[PDB]
């Protein structure tokens, strides 16, 4: 899962120095700045609060493959609280999975679930 | 101390959304000193007109300042000052005058100055 | 290592390979031994014996008539500074240098070597 | 209007298919006002990235060293 | 000097650096798209010159005022100029080639009137106090035709009511990304003109005399137009060339700062542990 | 008088960086450096030469009142000698008043002989 | 022995003007390595301009070294550089080359040194 967010991270701390002076960038660089964000918002962490390394797993495959593109920056934080207790109330089996085998679940199963979880989400 | 295990979740929120307000109000020095107040968007301008409303509300005054000016001086208890924050920061004054938030202490004797000065 | 080295072009007569894994190691350790014996220091905080103690091993890596022995060696250069007095004394010695780009391991060429860095005698 | 056998061709500064001179004249006096802050907008722009290089330059003549 | 104050020019020309590659970044941006705005005009004018020299090129049409040399008595000027600095030596070329003419060949402060287009010309005009009858300032980074119509049919009446006799044009013409050339050309009574290759002859309605009035002036005014583009295209470039040149020149002194940086860092130690040691050596 | 004075200073100071190169200020900017280059310019003194504390008192209120903004650059000190000059035969009860109440007389009369004195003075 | 009660009060003034002069040259050395001559405003201009002609005047060939190159050298009154200092202060030799004034001595053999050059 790790392999794409140090490119990110590095194009987004190459290229975050000249956001503010400009918007005629090309289209490229509107992808990089709105990953970038998202990317940041994610990384940050509260105290003395653990997270299970299956959960980790999860929530950094759905930042790398895009599905939280159109999520606003504001409720990234909200997003994910509320994702936790969706895998725990229905991810039981995938976690299991998770755990025994120490190996990604059915890609399609996992892109079902991350689905029905954004269908049930409302952005404030 | 400041964090939200020992101060309390709406104190931080407050404290973060002052400080975060204040920050953004302080980059704007260069260009409104060179180029003027105009050709400023309309969230700016609300940024700067709240911005001196809260400056002015930081300050107080003192017990050992009556000597000199006649004024007794008060004491302000946390939750008063937490609460009358979060109501400048919501905006309830925004209609008031600026001087109005001089050396007052608690938030309700601004109304009570403000009445004074004939608004 | 040296010593090892030299036996077999001595007696055998053959060519012979050594490889010293890192030479800042050396010096520092030269440096630490002349502080605890209690001399005053050097230029940089060095050993005033710097030069003599780098020559006097590198004067026995030579070719005979008979044999001959050849070094590889891996340098720090701390600070990234060229200038340093042990980087200064250890570059009089050597004669080709290499370079490993990590660009051409990422292209793909192997051993990626450098072909405009490296300069030889 | 130029008119050749094969080709039909007509020259003109202003164009609108809605067949009104009124909504023509409309459309023009929109497009001022737009063209206007547009051009508000580049030059206030170009002030600003001017300002914050002139307020980087004078660090370094601060700087005499 | 001092170890701080090397580390603090290092961080200053660092950010100038920044800044200047920001810049120029912006620049190529907007020369990348005045380049299609330029590319849009071609049809129009190459068919109004076509019929211009199918139509004016036949049965003499002579008569018409805009098509013979009267005597000279009043001359005409028009400069292109930019609106914004950081660009080089773009308007100062123009604005001294333009100075040295009318100084070598007027001699004479009522022989000529100016016409000026960019508040860095018009203040270059005004501060030797020389005669400017019109000027327009503060235009878009891509205008259209809308915004240069009026000025350009009050140039061409000017002319028509008989107060000068000839004009030019000096601007700058886009050659490549990196030379621009200074050019002067004249604009009218249009003597010197072009055949097709394939003309036929037309059918006037309702009078070849009557077509003429109305079909000059449009190509004067397309004639201006594609000279305006032609100057932003060129400023565009000389600016991007600019920045470029400045980011450059700032990362080569980096280097020469940090030599200096690092014989000041051996200087302080050298003599730090000496005197440390000088110090102990007392007892 | 000192307080405004330092602020004009100060003000002047601040403002200056600006005016380097680049796009020229606007008119409420140049008055403003034009003030605060009448400030530097009348803080320069000559060698070996006291001024009485009456006399420098008059000349700051002078310069900080807008009394000098009709008059050029180059002719300042020209003028402050002759303000000299004119105070020390005309207006010594202000002297006097000054020397003895350690206060500022009516403003009336300073302005009356600054104006006679504007009358007096021919500008170079 | 700089004084006006001294040398004079043309000297002192010469002297002070030729010193503010170079000074302003060197103020504005670290904009000019950057961004050039482009963005300078028309004094600053002239500054430099006259700062380059002063700067190459102020050298002089000796004695000694025509040994070495094979000019005579040249004896300067005082009366004479002030004179020729003032007249390039007050702007009247702005047209000719800067090279022109190299190792020339008097203020006269410039002009002869130009014209030999070509202008």
């Amino acid at each position: 899962v790790a392999g794409t967010l140090r490119l990110d991270l590095a194009a987004y701390r190459e290229l975050e120095a000249f956001a503010q002076f400009g918007s005629d960038l090309d289209k490229a660089t509107q992808a990089k700045l709105a990953r970038g964000a998202r990317t940041v918002e994610v990384l940050k962490q509260d105290l003395h609060q653990p997270i299970p390394v299956e959960k980790q797993v999860l929530i950094i495959y759905a930042l790398t493959r895009g599905f939280l593109d159109d999520i606003p920056v504001e409720d990234v934080r909200r997003f994910e609280k509320e994702f936790y207790l969706f895998l725990d109330q229905n991810g039981q089996h995938l976690l299991e999975h998770i755990r025994t085998t120490k190996d990604l679940p059915n890609e399609d199963d996992l892109n079902k679930a991350i689905e029905a979880f954004k269908k049930t989400f409302v952005v404030s | 101390a400041l964090a939200p295990e020992i101060v309390g979740e709406e104190h931080y929120q407050v404290a973060r959304k002052v400080q975060q307000t204040l920050q953004r109000y302080k980059e704007l020095q260069d260009i409104i000193a060179i180029l003027g107040m105009d050709e400023l968007s309309d969230e700016d301008k609300l940024v700067v007109h709240r911005a001196r409303r809260i400056q002015f509300f930081l300050s107080q005054n003192f017990h050992v300042a009556e000597q000199f000016t006649g004024q007794p001086g008060s004491y302000v208890p946390v939750k008063e000052t937490v609460r009358g924050f979060k109501e400048i920061l919501e905006g309830k004054y925004d209609h008031l005058p600026e001087d109005a938030f001089r050396l007052v202490g608690r938030i309700e004797e601004v109304v009570e100055k403000a009445k004074a000065m004939g608004v | 290592g040296l010593t090892m080295a030299e036996y077999f072009r001595d007696e055998q007569g053959q060519d012979v390979l050594l490889f010293i894994d890192n030479i800042f190691r050396f010096t520092q350790a030269g440096s630490e031994v002349s502080a605890l014996l209690g001399r005053m220091p050097s230029a940089v905080g060095y050993q005033p014996t710097l030069a003599t103690e780098m020559g006097q091993l590198q004067e026995r890596i030579t070719s005979t008539a008979k044999g001959s022995i050849t070094s590889i060696q891996a340098i720090y250069v701390p600070a990234d500074d060229y200038t340093d007095p042990a980087p200064a004394t250890t570059f009089s010695h050597l004669d080709a240098t290499t370079n490993l780009e990590r660009k051409l391991a990422e292209m793909g060429i192997y051993p990626a070597v450098d072909p405009l860095a490296s300069t030889s005698r | 209007l130029e008119v050749r056998p094969d080709k039909v061709t007509i020259l003109a500064q202003a164009a609108e298919r809605a067949e009104d001179i009124d909504v023509l004249r409309a459309k023009a006096a929109k497009e001022r006002a737009e063209r206007r802050l547009q051009s508000q907008q580049d030059d206030i722009d170009f002030k600003r990235a001017e300002l914050a290089l002139k307020r980087a330059m004078n660090r370094l003549s601060v700087a005499e060293m | 000097a001092s170890l701080r104050d090397i580390k603090t020019r290092i961080n200053a020309t660092k950010k100038t650096s920044q800044i200047t590659k920001a810049m120029e970044m912006v620049s190529t941006s907007k020369l990348n798209r005045a380049e299609q705005n330029a590319k849009s005009f071609v049809p129009y004018m190459e068919k109004i010159q076509e019929v211009v020299a199918n139509v004016a090129l036949g049965a003499g049409g002579a008569s018409h005022p805009m098509l013979v040399s009267r005597p000279v008595k009043k001359t005409g000027y028009l400069v292109i100029t930019s609106d914004r600095g950081l660009a080089g030596a773009y308007n100062s070329n123009v604005l001294r080639l333009v100075y040295q003419t009318i100084q070598k060949r007027h001699a004479s402060p009522d022989e000529y009137a100016i016409i000026v287009i960019g508040r860095v010309g018009l203040s270059f005009f005004r501060k030797r106090n020389m005669p400017v009858i019109l000027d327009i300032t503060r235009l878009p980074d891509q205008p259209s035709f809308a915004d240069i119509k009026e000025i350009a049919r009050k140039t061409v009446g000017l002319f028509a009511d008989g107060t000068f006799d000839e004009l030019y044009m000096y601007y700058n013409h886009y050659v490549s990304a990196i030379q621009q050339e200074v050019t002067e050309r004249k604009l009218l009574p249009l003597t010197d003109l072009a055949e097709n290759k394939q003309r036929t002859v037309y059918e006037f309605e309702p009078s070849q005399e009557e077509i003429l009035d109305v079909l000059l002036p449009q190509y004067a005014e397309s004639l201006i137009y594609g000279a305006l583009l032609d100057a932003k295209a060129s400023e565009h470039a000389a600016r991007m060339t600019a920045m470029k040149n400045a980011t450059d020149n700032a990362n080569e002194l980096i280097r020469t700062l940090t030599l200096s940086y690092n014989r000041a860092r051996q200087a302080a130690i050298t003599q730090e542990i000496t005197e440390i040691v000088a110090g102990a050596n007392a007892l």
